[PDB]
């Protein structure tokens, strides 16, 4: 079939900065390429069709170019609203194939997390389970490691982790880390330790509590 | 205004089938083709095929041939897509999209999309457990619900700023998610803090007050 290779997958940049997204067709598609923008949780929006014509409303800072097999989308002087994802698509003939997509994110300075640890809730305890939660809030970049420790021994089993999308106000990320045990296993120990390792420091930020306090 | 209106979310068992709808208004339904696009969570856009409402003609993406059937009803300005022998890999948001009218048909109008979860897992409400310890970070833990999504607020949107509501993770065929709220130390617990959790599939609304232990 027809193949569209879009690059890159992810890209980061600052406001006022100019970036370029590339799209390659595996066959001469004359000039029948379109671009779309889609933000977290919204439906996609047409930006450019016929390879370089802007849709109505589309800011002038956006700019399509190319022919045959080589296409690119230039966004000049990025603005806050511009951050989100982009897709190319061949649009006059079947198959109307989409590129894989480019995610475009905002740059800011490295930022240490605000870490919080929470003990299993008594209500959860009556249900037979015990979840220890620990929030690592507003940090940059996205890469971070969390290590769980019970009476000072690492623990990997029963750890679920979840990261938010880029924050739209301050550009940080937030991760949530959950260690799940039963009320028994849990009741059988005292020290519960959340350790956060991040390029922002050499010492992991340790947060802890003692079950009997 | 041209407007496309899609059917509400679906929870189907594997091996079964689903049929979705797209009501079109604000233009001559028969004059523009109707495309269908698949998007799995966190993933790209994928073209399925399209129906021409005027002559009932269809063109499909090879891959969805004999997975998706497209139809339309002239009298009621309505477009339909049925998906058969449903597998987990069919769990995805599905869009209907109007086809341009040029010259070269650029996809211009997207509906809100229809979410389909293909699971044997069954509708289940969440348990909502509190998370208590110049700022304080409180939490709320939403455990063991199905399917997605759930909505969280704090104080019915009184507290909008300083909230992190993390993406759900599949915890043993059921979903788990958490939510954090940061507020001024002096305000709590004098001012009450409450997480309002809603799980529309189960028509359940939950309201935990965060009690200082």
């Amino acid at each position: 079939e027809l193949q569209m290779t879009q690059s890159p997958a992810s890209l980061s940049a600052s406001v006022g900065e100019t970036v370029t997204i590339t799209c390659r067709a595996s066959e001469n598609i004359y000039s029948y390429l379109a671009w779309y923008q889609q933000k977290q949780g919204k439906s996609p929006q047409l930006l450019v069709y016929n390879a370089k014509t802007l849709a109505e409303g589309v800011p002038s800072r956006f700019s399509g170019s190319g022919s045959g097999t080589q296409f690119s989308l230039k966004i000049n002087s990025l603005q806050p609203e511009d951050f989100g994802s982009y897709y190319c698509q061949h649009h006059y003939g079947t198959p109307l194939t989409f590129g894989a997509g480019t995610k475009l994110e905002l740059k800011r300075a490295d930022a240490a997390p605000t870490v919080s640890i929470f003990p299993p809730s008594s209500e959860q305890l009556t249900s037979g389970g015990a979840s220890v939660v620990c929030f690592l809030n507003n940090f940059y970049p996205k890469d971070i490691n969390v290590k769980w420790k019970i009476d000072g021994s690492e623990r990997q089993n029963g750890v679920l982790n979840s990261w938010t999308d880029q924050d739209s106000k301050d550009s940080t990320y937030s991760m949530s880390s959950t260690l799940t045990l039963t009320k028994d296993e849990y009741e059988r120990h005292n020290s519960y330790t959340c350790e956060a390792t991040h390029k922002t420091s050499t010492s992991p930020i340790v947060k802890s509590f003692n079950r009997n306090e | 205004q041209v407007k496309l209106l899609e059917s509400g979310p679906e929870l189907v068992k594997p091996g079964a089938s689903v049929k979705m709808s797209c009501k079109a208004s604000g233009y001559t339904f028969t004059s523009y083709v109707m495309h269908w696009v698949k998007q799995k969570p966190g993933q790209g856009l994928e073209w399925i095929g399209y129906i021409n409402p005027y002559n009932d003609g269809t063109k499909y993406n090879e891959k969805f041939k004999g997975k998706a059937t497209l139809t339309s009803d002239k009298s009621s300005s309505t477009a339909y897509m049925e998906l058969s022998s449903l597998t987990s890999e069919d769990s995805a948001v599905y869009y209907c999209v109007r086809g341009g009218y040029r010259p070269y048909y650029a996809m211009d109008y997207w509906g809100q999309g229809t979410s389909v979860t293909v699971s044997s897992a069954k509708t289940t409400p969440p348990s909502v457990y509190p998370l208590a310890p110049s700022m304080v970070t409180l939490g709320c833990l939403v455990k063991g619900y199905f399917p997605e999504p759930v909505t969280v607020t704090w104080n019915s949107g009184s507290l909008s700023s300083g909230v992190h509501t993390f993406p759900a993770v599949l915890q043993s065929d059921l979903y788990t998610l958490s939510s954090s709220v940061t507020v001024p130390s002096s305000t709590w617990p004098s001012e009450t803090v409450t997480c309002n959790v809603a799980h529309p599939a189960s028509s359940t609304k939950v309201d935990k007050k965060i009690v200082p232990r």
